[PDB]
């Protein structure tokens, strides 16, 4: 009939296609500074860790 | 190039930083509603245009909707559909044999809309499995009890195309 | 080299298994194709049964050459592969 | 003295149960991973599935394959399970909680890893196809690869213990957990477990019991590296490093809890990544692990000498 | 039989629960049908949450499903691969062309219905069958499977 | 390799006619072993198929038809070599083998 | 560029003794040449620089059993550079050879080998003529006209024989031709 | 079944429930059954078979009229 | 060196793949692909059957791209016709295919992934692909196999809510291509097992009859979407992604792009749809109304031929080629004058990639051959008719 399937008056939104960035991460500077603290301040806890069982 | 970007680089290759990226994906979807549907209890959505089961149609007085014009088995693709035809003692055009392979059929819908009566359907039914071969060569009485069985469904599908067909 | 005794043996005993080669005709000198009437088929057959007795080869340009038994078992006596 | 088996099979019964419910688990984890449900019809949540699957593996009425020896094809399986379960007489689960207490286990452990090559070996020959024969020469291959680096992680672990005691490993670490430090260790070392057992990105791969004992060595050997992993890098039983007022919890559980976690590490792993080539394993293993592991090894031995903080 | 119909009845029943709840089947995909095999073993219908979980080797499957058209040149390979199994083994055809030739009945190179080459226990009929469809033809099987009586059966000869 | 060229005479058919049947005797042993007829089959009656053939597919005069003939006969060479086709098949097909025949045929059925 | 162009350009620049029948029309520019210039048509049109045609989209044969060269081989070839397509038929009966193109489009192989199982026609100079689509031992080239629909053998499994075994053809039931021809065509 | 309206009552027993949905979707139209033994996998009318697979908007019990 | 036989009946790896390898050590040196496995004569079936019956043969050709199969043989008749389609069947046959390519390319990559190794993104893509696929559930009554695009017009006219619903589906589409390009382009082993394998050359893929993604990502800039335009493709506005270096990933890389670009051309289809009737007015050649046919003389008589004998085509012959999600997908139609098409040969992508698989192949590793053909996206139902 007259009623016919098809997009509204003033159409349809607008959507994106295109991909999106993804920004998310703690960083190259900050992990090897965390990893290499970690390490240091590790091994000086099994020091002393040693010490005490010693 | 540059350092700093020698050192960014070399770091991401040795601290598995585009990994770290997929891993978070999964488990951000492992903690999400599931999809998956409880088949014997809710079924998945369909449609009035759906092609499934054949039945044969009747009038509301009682009546078989076919009258034999065979239209429905020259327009079938697979050649899946048999009839014999004579005259009644009424004197009415009406099928003695109506019979349909469903193993050659393609559930394309061509005799559906072949039938000037609206005789031959095809019915939302798509749960038919058989353990047996020729329990699958539908006949008249097979199509009669299906129509009957699925009159007041079909009669609404019908209803509900009569604004398309 | 072989002696002739055994080589004229080997070529006088498959030619028997044609089923119409006369026995009494087949000698170190017949002809395959001519004096015993074969055909063409019959002659590069006689050549295939040479290399079906023994593993050794016939090139194609060494089967249509001389049709003749002489030769055939000449060529056989100087077969060094053969014994 | 005669219950000496029934502690045996304490331990042996419950780590076949909880193999079975691995493979559940991991089935079940993926199918929620990809936005779906495990199996759930058979059990409750699914529980009974592996029993299911038991009586039918049990009930097939199978043939056995005797083109073969019939010797070696038959205690390949056999052989395969022996080094996985025997492995688990020195793992401990608390303080006192430990089948064998030997002054040697971390060597042991070694030697029984190093042993595990020849059931697959064997099975691969056994089997007349020669490109099964192949595959298990290729796993072989890959296991041994990444055993040299096992063990030399386990070096860079014993430096900082001093003794090969498996029950004094998680002792030295009272203080704080060795995979704090040694965090890049912890990563090697998770990643050689999974490409030790044939899994994850570096998994490249007949019927009834002798697949049904390859399978269950296989996952009882990702369930005793998980135990490994938690056993040398997250403290073992010790509880958490803060906060001591849930001490009323027994340290048996802070170890399964661990082990839970890294086998969800191995399942989500396998999950998230694809597969890797065979002239990718060699490469990595000889080129990227040895010499990180070496290297490991030295910076850990000449650190703790410098300052002296040796145990 | 005072045990004998209680005892015999409940191992077969084990039996066939056992048989109905770890499903194996072979997925024999050779055309159109198995793009719907694929989306019934997908997040959406779940054919796993079941039970059933494809294999790809003969050796450990104890069910077949053939979907597609079978061809001549195919046949025997089909056969093959259905000799491979063991024995409690069932065998399902899926859509048209495997029940009876389908579209292509009257070719000259397709083997008309898969139950000329192997014995079917189950028909599902469609072209392509819908992913519910192919549901209810494994609920089916099942059903079948629970009416084996393997143990009464033995204990009777 | 390629597909020979489209004879000109007949002398040209003979000798294709005769290469091929060499190349066929040639592939006899490896038939031999391929597929177990060792206790099966002399290696002579199959060369006596062959030859039955091409002597029954002797009346043939045009250079064209016979060239077509050969390659047919080739394809089915190479087939058989490889394992494409079943053994009884072969054994199917190159194995060599009172009142009226009217009267049979008429006991049989009435489409002669 | 365009069928207007090159049609004019390939009547002045091709020799006039390969092509014997040109069609300029909106379905298709055509050329018919005889068998033995076809490989010689092609080269040409492969290496001309305002014809350069590299891509040969399909050969695909034709039955026609009222003629005398029952069969009719087409090529459908592309321009990419130029936009443009041409087609190429030839003529043949069963027991000629026609020359093969593989030299100078290597896709060429697979369709030639179609082609030859599907009609017989047989093509010189290809490396490995054999069937590619019918089954092992399949005896007969379908798209014939005077091929029966539904082939002369039937497979079937065969428990005594233990093997799947090929039989004689007979249907439960026989495709029913429908004549819908009208008089008034 | 919890937090759920149930539709309607079927002539073999069976409970239609429907729930709410806003974005996603998800248990919404289903049945239980009232039989347990096997249930035999098809057991809806065709005045409910509809319904549920959201043929028609229609419940069933006005499909009957 | 010995000879090796992969065939995989299991559908990890297509299902009635047969390759027969020659490996000198773990290099192959030849792929040759034993096909027929699924030739169902389908060429020889068409003969014998009518214009409009012969029309779900296509559908069952290349079964992953139901409709591009159906747009080639309705433009094909329409062409041999001299039919014209209205323009609201132009834009719904072009929505509808560009549907079909977003499906098929779905499809294709992530089996692909799933045969290098990567399970996850699998069962994430058949969302979307049972998304998709209710789509063509409602308009046609099948999920897969719909004879909805015709030779006249389109076979029917869409339901009320369609574009609202395909609207919704747009709204997130890009989002799932998103995450599913997060899973895959970034990771170190997926551009390992890609990089560099399978390279062609723009020459060898010319010379071979390469089209689509096989040919654009040795740097071709050819589309028959914008070389030879057909429907409303010459009013859209897309791109044409182009490959550089012509490995496997670049051929990934442009099958994410080019279904980014479909969802592109799906938007600005429902925002451009008029309005209008669907087939074409010449009721000697399309269905009349079923209202019409039972209450008028002419009509009826109308659809009495038309479905027994159908229309007739005037004796002609030609080529049309539309671009497939595979590549360049011909019909090469002959037609005598009468209800039965004389002859039509199905020129199908799947063909000459496979074809082409030796030279692709040669000198690299065995598990490198399944990343060979995955790339090539082939599907049997068109490479052995
Ligand atoms: C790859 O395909 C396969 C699978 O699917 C993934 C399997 O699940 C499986 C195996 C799955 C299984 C559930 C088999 C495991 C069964 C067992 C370990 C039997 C264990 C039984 C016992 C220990 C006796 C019970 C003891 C107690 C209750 C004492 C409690 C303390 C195999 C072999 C397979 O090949
Ligand atoms: C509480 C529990 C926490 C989690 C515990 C478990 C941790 C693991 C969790 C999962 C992590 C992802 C697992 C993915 C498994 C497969 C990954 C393998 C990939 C890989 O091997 O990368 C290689 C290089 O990176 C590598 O080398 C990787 C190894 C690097 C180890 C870290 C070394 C850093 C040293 C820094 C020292 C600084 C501190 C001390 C001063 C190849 O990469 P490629 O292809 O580029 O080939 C290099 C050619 N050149
Ligand atoms: C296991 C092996 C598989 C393959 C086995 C072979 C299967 C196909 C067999 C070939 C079928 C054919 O018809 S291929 C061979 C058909 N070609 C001819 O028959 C040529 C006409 N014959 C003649 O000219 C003469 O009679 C001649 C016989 C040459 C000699 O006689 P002369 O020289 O005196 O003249
Ligand atoms: S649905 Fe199609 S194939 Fe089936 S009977 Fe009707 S016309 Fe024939
Ligand atoms: S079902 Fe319809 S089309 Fe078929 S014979 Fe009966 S009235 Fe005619
Ligand atoms: S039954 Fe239909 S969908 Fe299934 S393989 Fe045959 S033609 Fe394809």
């Amino acid at each position: 009939p007259l009623l016919q399937d098809g997009p509204p008056p003033g159409g349809f939104a607008p959507v994106r296609y295109a991909r999106r960035i993804s920004n998310t991460g703690p960083s190259a500077m900050a992990m090897f500074l965390a990893v290499s603290g970690a390490f240091a301040w590790g091994m000086y806890q099994v020091g002393q860790g040693n010490k005490i069982r010693r | 190039k540059d350092w700093n970007t020698v050192f960014e680089r070399s770091i991401n290759t040795l601290f598995l930083t585009e990994m770290v990226r997929g891993l978070s994906l999964t488990l951000k979807y492992f903690f999400d509603p599931k999809v998956t549907i409880n088949y014997p209890f809710e079924k998945g959505p369909l449609s009035p245009r759906f092609r499934g089961e054949h039945a044969l149609r009747r009038y509301p007085t009682g009546e078989e909707r076919c009258i034999a014009c065979k239209l429905c088995e020259a327009v079938c693709p697979a050649q899946a559909i048999t009839i014999e035809a004579e005259e009644r003692e009424d004197g009415s055009r009406r099928t003695t044999r109506y019979d349909i392979d469903m193993t050659k059929c393609i559930y394309c819908g061509f005799c559906q809309e072949a039938c000037p009566v609206d005789a031959i359907v095809e019915g939302p039914n798509f749960e038919f499995a058989t353990e047996t071969h020729e329990e699958l060569l539908y006949d008249k009485e097979k199509l009669l009890e299906n129509g009957d069985r699925w009159e007041t469904e079909i009669a609404e599908n019908l209803r509900s195309e009569s604004l398309y067909r | 080299f072989l002696d002739k005794s055994e080589v004229t043996d080997r070529v006088l005993s498959v030619v028997k298994n044609f089923q119409k080669v006369d026995p009494s005709k087949v000698t170190p000198k017949a002809n395959f194709q001519n004096d015993l009437g074969l055909d063409s088929l019959d002659s590069v057959e006689v050549v295939m049964a040479l290399e079906e007795e023994f593993g050794f080869e016939i090139p194609d340009n060494e089967a249509d050459k001389i049709q003749s038994i002489d030769l055939a078992v000449d060529f056989i006596a100087s077969h060094p592969q053969a014994k | 003295y005669i219950a000496v088996p029934a502690e045996i099979l304490g331990i042996i019964l419950p780590l076949l149960l909880g193999v079975a419910f691995l493979v559940l688990a991991e089935r079940k984890v993926m199918a929620f991973v990809q936005r779906r449900k495990g199996p759930d019809v058979v059990g409750s949540f699914g529980l009974l599935q592996p029993l299911a699957d038991g009586l039918k593996l049990i009930l097939k009425e199978p043939i056995s394959p005797s083109s073969a020896n019939f010797f070696l094809f038959r205690m390949a399986p056999v052989a395969t399970f022996m080094l996985s379960l025997v492995a688990w007489a020195v793992v401990p689960f608390d303080y006192g909680m430990v089948l064998s207490d030997l002054n040697i286990g971390l060597l042991y452990l070694f030697a029984i890893s190093s042993l595990g090559v020849y059931g697959i070996i064997i099975a691969g020959r056994s089997s007349n196809s020669k490109y099964a024969f192949l595959g298990a020469l290729r796993s072989a291959a890959q296991m041994v690869s990444y055993e040299v680096s096992i063990g030399l992680i386990l070096i860079t672990v014993l430096i900082c213990v001093g003794s090969c005691n498996l029950s004094e490993i998680v002792m030295a670490q009272k203080q704080i957990w060795f995979g704090i430090p040694l965090f890049p260790v912890l990563v090697m070392f998770f990643i050689s477990c999974l490409a030790e057992t044939n899994r994850a990105p570096f998994d490249l791969p007949y019927s009834s019991m002798g697949f049904a004992l390859f399978f269950l060595g296989e996952y009882a050997n990702m369930i005793l590296m998980s135990g490994l992993c938690t056993l040398f890098f997250l403290g073992g039983w010790l509880p958490i490093l803060d906060l001591p007022i849930f001490k009323k919890i027994p340290g048996s559980i802070w170890f399964s809890i661990k082990v839970l976690f890294f086998l969800f590490l191995y399942i989500w792993v396998r999950a998230a990544f694809p597969r890797y080539r065979y002239d990718q394993l060699m490469g990595l293993g000889w080129k990227v692990f040895l010499p990180l592991s070496l290297a490991w090894v030295v910076s850990v031995s000449g650190l703790l000498v410098t300052f002296q903080w040796l145990p | 039989s005072k045990a004998a119909e209680f005892v015999i009845s409940k191992v077969d029943d084990l039996m066939n629960w056992a048989r109905t709840g770890s499903i194996w089947p072979m997925t024999f995909g050779l055309a159109c049908c198995a793009v719907e095999m694929m989306h019934t073993g997908a997040a959406r219908y779940d054919l796993d949450r079941f039970g059933i979980i494809f294999r790809p080797s003969p050796r450990q499957s104890d069910c077949m499903i053939v979907a597609g058209t079978l061809t001549n040149k195919m046949a025997p390979a089909l056969r093959k691969v259905y000799d491979q199994m063991p024995e409690p083994r069932w065998v399902i055809s899926m859509g048209s062309c495997a029940n009876g030739g389908g579209y292509y009945h009257y070719s000259y190179s397709v083997v008309r219905g898969c139950d000329r080459i192997v014995p079917v226990d189950i028909y599902v009929p469609g072209c392509p069958p819908t992913a519910e469809a192919l549901l209810y033809g494994l609920l089916q099987l099942q059903k079948k499977i629970n009416r084996r009586k393997d143990f009464l059966h033995w204990w009777n000869k | 390799i390629g597909v020979p060229p489209n004879s000109a005479n007949l002398t040209e058919a003979r000798r294709r006619v005769f290469d091929f049947f060499r190349a066929a005797c040639r592939s006899i042993p490896t038939i031999m072993d391929i597929y177990n007829l060792q206790d099966v089959v002399a290696p002579s009656q199959l060369r006596y198929a062959i030859s039955a053939q091409i002597r029954n597919n002797a009346h043939i005069t045009d250079p064209k038809v016979i060239d077509l003939l050969i390659f047919k006969g080739m394809e089915e060479l190479t087939d058989i070599v490889d394992h494409a086709k079943q053994r009884h098949h072969i054994i199917g097909q190159y194995v060599v083998g009172g009142k009226t025949d009217f009267l049979k045929n008429f006991y049989t059925s009435n489409y002669f | 560029m365009d069928n207007q162009f090159i049609f004019k350009y390939s009547w002045e620049t091709l020799p006039k003794k390969w092509v014997k029948k040109m069609e300029r029309s909106e379905h298709g520019n055509r050329f018919d040449t005889n068998t033995d210039y076809l490989f010689q048509l092609l080269c040409f049109l492969k290496l001309h620089t305002y014809t350069r045609v590299q891509v040969l989209i399909d050969i695909c044969g034709v039955d026609y059993p009222s003629r005398k060269r029952r069969f009719e081989v087409v090529y459908n070839l592309l321009s990419t550079r130029y936009n443009s397509r041409i087609r190429v038929q030839t003529s043949a009966d069963e027991v000629t050879r026609i020359s093969s193109v593989v030299s100078l489009f290597p896709s060429a192989g697979w369709w030639e080998r179609e082609v030859w199982d599907m009609f017989g026609v047989s093509f010189i100079n290809h490396p490995d003529l054999r069937r590619i689509l019918t089954d092992y031992g399949f005896e007969g080239h379908p798209l014939r006209k005077d091929f029966p629909l539904s082939g002369y053998v039937q497979v079937r499994y065969d428990d005594p024989e233990k093997r799947v075994v090929s039989e004689p053809i007979e249907m439960t039931q026989e495709f029913r031709y429908f004549d819908f021809a009208s008089p008034w065509e | 079944n919890i937090g759920a309206t149930l539709v309607g009552v079927d002539k073999f027993g069976n409970k239609y429930y429907q729930k709410l949905g806003d974005t996603q979707y998800g248990r919404h139209r289903w049945v239980e059954y009232a039989s347990k033994d096997r249930y035999n996998a098809s057991q809806v009318p065709a005045e409910w078979h509809g319904w549920l697979h959201f043929i028609t908007d229609h419940t069933g019990d006005e499909l009957l009229s | 060196n010995f000879t090796l036989n992969f065939g995989p009946q299991h559908p990890a790896a297509h299902g009635v793949l047969r390759l027969v390898l020659e490996m000198n050590g773990e290099v192959v040196e030849r792929a040759e692909p034993h096909i027929g496995l699924l030739h169902r004569g389908t060429e020889k079936l068409i003969e014998y059957k009518t214009y409009l019956q012969a029309l779900p043969y296509f559908d069952r050709l290349d079964y992953v791209s139901m409709m591009a199969q159906e747009h080639a043989y309705s433009l094909a008749v329409e062409k041999l016709l001299n039919c014209e389609v209205p323009l609201r069947a132009q834009y719904i046959r072009v929505l509808f295919c560009e549907i079909t390519r977003i499906l098929n390319h779905l499809l294709a990559l992530t089996t692909h992934a799933m045969d290098v190794g990567a399970l996850t993104p699998f069962l994430w893509a058949f969302e979307e692909r049972e998304k998709l696929l209710e789509f063509y559930e409602r308009v046609s009554g099948a999920r897969m196999h719909a004879s909805f695009i015709r030779p006249g017009g389109v076979a029917q006219d869409l339901p009320l809510g369609l574009c609202r619903d395909i609207d919704s589906f747009t709204q997130q589409f890009a989002s799932r291509i998103d995450e599913l390009e997060e899973m895959l382009t970034g990771n170190r082993i997926w551009k390992q097992r890609l990089v560099d394998i399978g390279t062609v050359t723009a020459q060898q893929a010319k010379d071979w009859g390469f089209s689509g993604v096989m040919l654009r990502g040795s740097g071709v800039c050819w589309d028959l979407r914008r070389a030879a335009p057909y429907d409303v493709y010459d009013q859209l506005d897309f791109d044409v992604p182009v490959g550089t270096r012509g490995d496997c990933y670049d051929r990934y890389c442009i099958r994410i792009e080019e279904m980014r670009q479909s969802l592109r051309i799906i938007v600005q289809c429902l925002n451009q749809m008029p309005s209008g009737m669907i087939k074409a007015d010449d009721r000697k050649l399309c269905p009349p109304s079923r209202c019409r046919m039972k209450l008028s003389m002419e009509s009826l008589i109308h659809h009495f031929e038309l479905y027994t004998e159908g229309f007739s085509v005037p004796a002609s012959s030609t080529y049309t080629a539309v671009e497939a999600p595979k590549g360049e997908f011909g019909v090469f139609l002959v037609s005598n004058g009468s209800n039965r098409p004389y002859r039509c040969k199905i020129r199908a992508p799947g063909f000459a990639h496979s074809q082409g698989l030796d030279f692709m192949s040669k000198h690299h590793m065995l598990a490198d051959v399944v990343t060979i053909i995955g790339t090539q996206d082939i599907v049997f139902g068109e490479v052995d008719r």
